[PDB]
């Protein structure tokens, strides 16, 4: 389909076990915002379009409603046929180019991602590194798996080392990127 | 075991919203079996497993669907995106750098990094004493960073020689074109 | 301005 411009509006999925749901918008490809359903939020991805424009959470839960109800039926119609795991397949880059001294960010994507869940967790020097990290929700692709993108916002120096660490459980052992400048 | 339900709500726009087609889907794990989309007018089994479901969307829902061509697609373009997502304008940054170390008569690769920017409209050519490079001028894709920025690199392969390379930039962020250069 | 979702529909089982 050939367009201008996509706009996603009422993306939601639905897994079972776990009761994990999520509802997207997107446009263009990029994350317009998430509804946080455990706090009933709207979450913005860009906060000034959020200032602007209101999304009434409430139509978030609503089509979560439906897709659990949704999920229950083709379980069953389907005579609980599973989901297959994909292995994800990740790749580390930096957001402007890496000058030892100034802040950067490392993004690591990760895509092939099917079912929406996933652990990508990042190292420096081997070791586990938290503050500031943030990623993405779960991106929808055309072939119905996810991508995911996850930040660490950090300074070059030639005496650190990272790694984007991906858990999953169509990978036998944890998937490992390096990236060093 | 692990089980999966998506639901996906696409509307496609051409020239603003004079043109507007919407699809929905439902997909069991991977397998979209029910689709609605405006071209065809009404829902219809994609697999399957969505054989008896059609029928009864169709009977139930169908004129809300349609609806929502505009009370969804139309509306959250014209009063939503127009003044956020369609009015974003990042400017690129630009800068060059050198593949290899630079050698006298040895091959090497102009790195043009173009980042930043949004929307994904740009233009990137190679100049070498004023003259465009055709040949010999490769780029990545475009690379969406996940923040509303995509970045792109152009090389350039070229072997320094005694002279002034330059990476110019177009984007609709910009007045004017950035240019920057480098000297063998 | 508010933006609307596109609605998913209850299968009848
Ligand atoms: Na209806
Ligand atoms: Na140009």
């Amino acid at each position: 389909i050939e367009a201008d411009h996509v706009g996603f509006y009422g993306t939601t999925v639905y897994q079972s076990p776990g009761d994990i749901g999520q509802y997207t918008h997107e446009f263009d490809g990029d994350e317009l915002f998430y509804v946080d359903l455990d706090k009933k939020k709207t979450v913005w991805r860009l906060p000034e379009f959020g200032q602007l424009i209101l999304f009434e959470p409430q139509g978030g839960l609503q089509n979560i409603a439906a897709e659990k109800h949704n999920l229950g039926c083709l379980t069953k119609r389907s005579n609980f046929t599973p989901a297959t795991n994909e292995a994800p397949q990740a790749t580390v880059f930096p957001k402007s180019p890496v000058l030892l001294g100034q802040p950067n960010t490392l993004i690591c994507f990760v895509d092939n991602i099917f079912p929406p869940v996933i652990n990508i967790t990042w190292l420096r020097n081997s070791k586990s590194v938290t503050d500031g990290v943030y990623e993405t929700s779960f991106l929808v692709n055309r072939d119905h798996s996810f991508h995911k993108l996850s930040y660490l916002t950090f300074i070059p120096s030639d005496d650190d080392i990272y790694d984007c660490k991906v858990e999953h459980w169509g990978l036998e052992e944890p998937v490992l990127k390096h990236w060093e400048p | 075991r692990h089980f999966v339900h998506q639901f996906k709500g696409e509307c496609y726009f051409t020239n603003g919203t004079q043109r507007i087609r919407l699809v929905t889907r439902y997909i069991y794990n991977r397998e979209e079996y029910l689709r609605f989309d405006s071209d065809v007018g009404e829902y219809r089994a994609v697999t399957e497993l969505g054989r008896h479901s059609a029928e009864y969307y169709n009977k139930q829902y169908l004129e809300r669907t349609r609806a929502e061509l505009d009370t969804a697609c139309r509306h959250n373009y014209e009063e939503t995106e127009v003044p956020t997502s369609l009015r974003r304008l990042e400017q690129p940054n630009v800068a060059i750098s050198l593949s290899r170390t630079e050698a006298l008569n040895h091959h090497n690769t102009l790195v043009c990094s173009v980042t930043d920017f949004y929307p994904a409209k740009i233009k990137v050519r190679w100049f070498r004493n004023g003259q465009e490079e055709t040949v010999g001028v490769s780029s990545t894709q475009l690379i969406r960073n996940g923040d509303w920025t995509f970045q792109v690199l152009v090389m350039l392969e070229m072997t320094p020689h005694q002279e002034v390379y330059t990476c110019h930039v177009e984007h609709p962020s910009l007045k004017s074109p950035i240019t920057v250069e480098w000297r063998a | 301005l508010q933006t609307l979702a596109l609605e998913v529909e209850d299968d009848p089982c």
